[PDB]
RNA sequence: CUUCACACAUGCUACAAUGGCCGGUACAAAGGGCUGCGAUGCCGCGAGGUUAAGCGAAUCCUUAAAAGCCGGUCUCAGUUCGGAUCGGGGUCUGCAACUCGACCCCGUGAAGUCGGAGUCGCUAGUAAUCGCAGAUCAGCAACGCUGCGGUGAAUACGUUCC
RNA sequence: UGCCUCCUAAAAUGUAACGGAGGCGCCCAAAGGUUCCCUCAACCUGGACGGCAAUCAGGUGGCGAGUGUAAAUGCACAAG
């Protein structure tokens, strides 16, 4: 199989970078989840497991943005940047999610550094 | 020197060879044939056309007029004046070999470090 | 030029070049070059693709060449051994079959000298 | 658009729903890769496979191969670890369909005294593997500009679950069996 | 790595002595690969001692 | 009496270009022949099969001598050298060819690239090479032996040495 | 005869004998630093030369492989 290979291989890449990157209450952790159609993102606070802010491409604001999938990654990257600042967050650590930094995720990350977050 | 296979009655035949690079002509109308079981010496001053005579025989040049003819039996071995095969930033072992243990020296397999230590390069 | 799976050697006269096929010698190669009109004194480098079709089918209708000839020679030897005839016992031991002399010769069915 | 690929999804793809009773079109088998390697064991001596075993599989299959190294040392085979002993090329996608056409149409009946391929060479899941003779059959290499002759062996890897499910697939593509 | 290390692989026309011909993509220069036997003009793609005593007598 | 882990001896054919093969064309001597020698004619790729002229033979048959000569091709190769071994299909003689015959046709194409210590023959129509015939004999293991002619050399200072 | 690991050593540490077994007087310019990526051995089935075992392909396999070097403690999250 290849669909069962890809889940096991990316949650092993996700555990490898998780040993050294955890994220706390004053510096939360921006966790991306990249599918073929959308991307989801949330700030997780790994001391009691509590998401403080979240944004996704499946809601109505990101769905009506013209262009490719990188431009919808920029739009969801601007949403969780302006939702982190409504909860008192201005510095986070960036969780790759097991993926490769580049493409849609680096377009999410660079669109969140322009709008306030300082990673 | 390792011995090779059986050598025929026709070793190298040269019939009316002409060779040059420019208006200066080096070899002009030469006819000879290399014998079987002998030592042949090539004599001449510098810059006169002796390494070009080998490089038409080994197949790295092209004659102007006339042909070079070898024969079906001859396996050719060619040491060179310029030492072009040996590269400086590679050790004396792994130029003879290529990281391999055993090499071919003509239908036999001697070990490579046993081969270079037969050429004086012994130990470290 | 491949003819039946034999890959004829270049610069060789067609009288003799066809004899490198396992199954054709000098007399049978004289009738390959008779029923197809190709002359005897022609080199094999000048062999036309229109010519080579004419003698890749006269052989397959009238001759017996590689593969299905060499599997007839080794099968007739195979017939003699398990039926237990005299030549079959004589093939299993490497001694000559056609009533030859085995006292001072037959160094072809046998090897070189063993020298006890 | 290669002709063997379009012939696959025109009548081969539909015929396997009749010979085997599948309930879904995703279950229909499909060849996924064709792996070719020389396996040059006479490279632990003489170190000459770059000129001879790489320049020919590049011409046969289309892309340059990978040199494979030995995993463990064997004293009886005159071999080390990390020594070049094998040369592999993997064919995917549209160059797979062009190689499987060019193998079965014009190549494979150039084997000297050819009589077929055996249909018992499945591994148990549906993956066929045969072997060839030398640097003959493929026209893209020539017999005059080469070193010593050397053969290969060719895997064909399908998505079929069992043996005869892959036998019916390769009979339709054009492998001669007996 | 799928750039200027792989050899030339361009479209190619193959003809046979029988008359069958088709078009694929190969490495032969000029697109002029010419066969003398193909998948339709080859055999296998299209097809005792007692009896010899009677033939003698 | 013909066996075969081996060993010696006498020969034959070779290892090629002073040669191989293909086509054309000259020149012998001595012998043998009625339970035979088969001219000619036809049949067979060939061994041979059949018909039958002539002849106890300076008559008829054996009888095409081969090297040689002229021309063509092969171009130094384990080969268009070499023809061993083996597979198939045949002819002949003979009650009968398995052990164990010769010959023919096709296919197969082994060793061998001039031979270690040693050793052999030959002084002229000789050696070296090429054929042909006879005796025994139904046939034949005829490359042996006894003969026959063709082409045809090189050296002999000398008696120191074996 | 100094150093390093185990057992003796009696479930912290330490503990003698001319008690029981073994290593060291180096090696590596990458076998260091960092960033990313991968899972091994063995067994079974299929495959030109190719054999028990070279390279290929597919199943099975949670540590039995591996660690420059002795042993113990570690290491599959890998320190492989
Ligand atoms: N590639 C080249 N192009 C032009 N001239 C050349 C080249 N190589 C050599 N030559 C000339 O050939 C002449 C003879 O060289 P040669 O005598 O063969 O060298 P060697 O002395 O090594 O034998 C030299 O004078 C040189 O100038
Ligand atoms: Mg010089
Ligand atoms: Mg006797
Ligand atoms: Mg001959
Ligand atoms: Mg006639
Ligand atoms: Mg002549
Ligand atoms: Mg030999
Ligand atoms: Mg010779
Ligand atoms: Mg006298
Ligand atoms: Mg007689
Ligand atoms: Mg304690
Ligand atoms: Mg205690
Ligand atoms: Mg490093
Ligand atoms: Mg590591
Ligand atoms: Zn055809």
């Amino acid at each position: 199989s290849v669909s069962a290979t890809r889940r096991i291989s990316r949650l092993r890449r996700h555990t490898r970078l998780r040993k050294k990157l955890s994220g706390t209450a004053e510096r939360p952790r921006l966790v991306v989840h990249r599918s073929a159609r959308h991307i989801h993102v949330q700030l997780v606070n790994d001391l009691n497991g509590t998401t403080v802010a979240a944004a996704s491409s499946i809601e109505a604001d990101v769905r009506g943005v013209p262009g490719d999938k990188k431009a919808r990654s920029v739009r969801v990257g601007q949403l969780i940047a302006e939702r982190a600042k409504a909860a008192g967050i201005d510095t986070v650590v960036f969780d790759r999610g097991g993926y490769t930094y580049g493409g849609r995720i680096a377009a999410l990350a660079d669109a969140a550094r322009e709008n306030g977050l300082s990673f | 020197i390792p011995v090779g296979p059986r050598l025929g009655n026709v070793v190298v035949e040269v019939d009316h060879l002409d060779k040059g690079y420019d208006g200066r002509a080096l070899i002009k109308d030469l006819s000879f044939s290399l014998p079987r079981n002998g030592i042949v010496g090539v004599i001449g001053p510098n810059g006169v056309g002796k390494t070009t005579l080998f490089k038409t025989i080994v197949g790295l040049e092209t004659p102007d007029s006339g042909s070079v003819k070898v024969g079906e039996t001859v396996k050719l071995s060619y040491v060179d004046q310029a030492r072009a095969g040996i590269d400086p930033r590679k050790t004396v072992w792994e130029v003879v070999s290529d990281g391999l243990d055993y090499i071919q020296v003509g239908q036999t397999e001697v070990p490579s470090r046993a081969y270079v230590s037969a050429f004086g390069f012994k130990g470290p | 030029a491949r003819l039946v799976g034999v890959d004829l050697p270049r610069d060789k006269r067609m009288e003799v070049a066809l004899t490198y096929i396992f199954g054709i010698g000098r007399t049978r190669s004289n009738e390959i070059l008779a029923a197809t009109g190709i002359d005897r004194d022609l080199r094999t480098r000048d062999l036309t693709e229109e010519q080579l079709i004419h003698l890749r089918d006269y052989i397959e209708a009238n001759l017996k060449v590689e593969g299905d000839l060499r599997r007839e020679v080794q099968a007739d030897i195979r017939r003699k051994i398990e039926i237990g005839c005299y030549q079959g016992l004589r093939h299993r031991r490497g001694m000559p079959v056609r009533g030859q002399r085995t006292k001072t010769n037959a160094r072809t069915r046998k090897g070189p000298k063993r020298t006890i | 658009q290669p002709r063997l690929k379009e012939r696959y999804r025109s009548e081969i793809r539909d015929a396997l729903r009749k010979q085997f009773g599948y309930g879904n079109v995703m279950q229909i088998p499909t060849v996924t890769k064709v792996v070719v390697n020389m396996g040059v064991g006479e490279a632990a001596r003489d170190a000459k496979l770059i000129n001879g075993a790489v320049n020919d599989l590049a011409l046969i299959t289309g892309q340059k191969p990978e040199v494979r190294r030995a995993r463990k040392s064997i004293a009886q085979f005159k071999l080390r670890e990390g020594m070049p002993v094998g040369v592999r090329v993997t064919l995917r996608g549209d160059r797979m369909w062009e190689f499987l056409d060019r193998l079965t149409s014009i190549a494979l009946p150039r084997i000297r005294d050819f009589r077929g391929l055996s249909p018992k060479q499945f591994d148990g899941v549906g993956n066929y593997t045969f072997g060839l003779a030398e640097q003959a059959v493929f026209h893209e290499v020539d017999v005059d500009k080469i070193d010593r002759v050397r053969g290969m062996d060719i895997n064909v890897v399908t998505s079929a679950a069992t043996d005869d499910e892959g036998r019916a697939l390769l009979r339709a593509l054009g492998f001669p069996f007996k | 790595m799928k750039s200027d290390i792989h050899p030339a692989y361009e479209e190619t026309t193959v003809v046979c002595g029988c008359g069958n011909t088709f078009q694929t993509r190969s490495t032969k220069p000029g697109g002029r690969i010419v066969v003398e036997v193909c998948s339709q003009c080859h055999p296998f793609y299209t097809g005792g001692r007692v009896a010899r005593f009677e033939k003698r007598y």
